[PDB]
């Protein structure tokens, strides 16, 4: 699972 | 056995062809597992292996959002990073990053990444300590106060330790017949008369998973590093990796070499001559 | 801008043996950017339809990709990667060596 944050 | 999960995403500028492009891939190991194309014709993560595809919809919607927001995410980017380098907005310019975490066999974060590059080189990385950065150059070190600013660090270590240690974990579990699985090297050596004078003994490695793995030729048991020729490891299309290292040896004297196959399927390095 | 050309390996999945089907496989890697033309050629024409991997890239950042198509070599059909990039002034026609 990804990390969204941006 | 450890175990690694990466996204890496690609933002290609293209002025003039729409928007940047945005690609992420999922990789756990040398498994591709997920992929996203902003220039899909309806974007998505898609599977791409069979064990994350039980992932639920509400997975795949998620994933999904993210790789959106990324890619409005990385278009901004892309702006930003032409406005730190001075750079016309006519280029074509792309930012890379590669985040995510490795894991040992007890499934605990071995270490996380977060690691990004902009037109090919490094352009700021989250330092194994999960709480600080390496920026390359001065615009870097501008997104390295804002990302300070923003504890971006801390929000990345919060999900390296968690959730990417976690979501790897799920899908080492759900992939173990293969993520969990290596295939060893078939290796054989093949005999190729370059002259009179010469042959070329490559050392075949083929239908390895994963990718890592080392080929050597040794000559009277003396590693030959700078006389063979190692192909980089390449990918089969079945999920296992080719290499082969070749030596040119003078005729005759194929005995004096040995091939040296070490690879995590292999219990105990392999010793090959032609 | 500092840019990578490709590596290009031009392989079978598995072993060549004339009449097994087999992949054929063109893998591009270290180039950057990304942009890259790979066309696989069947006695120098471009084979049709085929497919490539998701654009990834390896720690140094350098993209790789691998084209493959299902083909089934002979001895007498030559098989080539022809490969474009920007760091090319032509393309790069690598042939397929059943023995590399």
């Amino acid at each position: 699972e990804e990390f969204g944050r941006c | 056995g450890s175990h690694s999960m990466r996204y890496f995403y690609t933002a290609m500028s293209r002025p003039g062809r729409g928007e940047p492009r945005f690609i992420t891939v999922g990789y756990v190991d040398d498994t591709l597992f997920v992929r996203f194309d902003s220039d899909a014709t309806s974007p998505r993560k898609e599977p791409r292996a069979p064990w994350i595809e039980q992932e639920g919809p509400e997975y795949w919607d998620r994933e999904t959002q993210i790789s959106k927001t990324n890619t409005q995410c990385y278009r901004e980017n892309l702006r930003t990073a032409l406005r730190y380098y001075n750079q016309s907005e006519a280029g074509s310019h792309i930012i890379q990053r590669m985040y995510g975490c490795d894991v040992g066999p007890d499934g605990r974060l071995l270490r996380g990444y977060d690691q990004y590059a902009y037109d090919g080189k490094d352009y700021i990385a989250l330092n194994e300590d999960l709480s600080s950065w390496t920026a390359a150059d001065t615009a870097a070190q501008i997104t390295q106060r804002k990302w300070e600013a923003a504890r971006v660090a801390e929000q990345d270590r919060a999900y390296l330790e968690g959730l990417c240690v976690e979501s790897l974990r799920r899908y080492l579990e759900n992939g173990k017949e293969t993520l969990q699985r290596a295939d060893p090297p078939k290796t054989h050596v093949t005999h190729h008369p370059i002259s009179d004078h010469e042959v070329t003994l490559r050392c075949w490695a083929l239908g390895f998973y994963p990718a890592e793995i080392t080929l050597t030729w040794q000559r009277d048991g003396e590693d030959q590093t700078q006389d063979t020729e190692l192909v980089e490891t390449r990918p089969a299309g079945d999920r296992t990796f080719q290499k082969w290292a070749a030596v040119v040896v003078p005729s005759g004297e194929e005995q004096r070499y040995t091939c040296h196959v070490q690879h995590e399927g292999l219990p105990k390095p392999l010793t090959l001559r032609w | 801008m500092i840019q990578r050309t490709p590596k290009i390996q031009v392989y079978s999945r598995h072993p060549a043996e004339n009449g097994k089907s087999n992949f054929l496989n063109c893998y591009v890697s270290g180039f950057h950017p990304s942009d890259i033309e790979v066309d696989l050629l069947k006695n120098g024409e471009r084979i049709e339809k085929v497919e490539h991997s998701d654009l990834s890239f390896s720690k140094d950042w350098s993209f790789y990709l691998l084209y493959y198509t299902e083909f089934t070599p002979t001895e007498k059909d030559e098989y080539a990667c022809r490969v474009n990039h920007v760091t090319l002034s032509q393309p790069k026609i690598v042939k397929w060596d059943r023995d590399m």
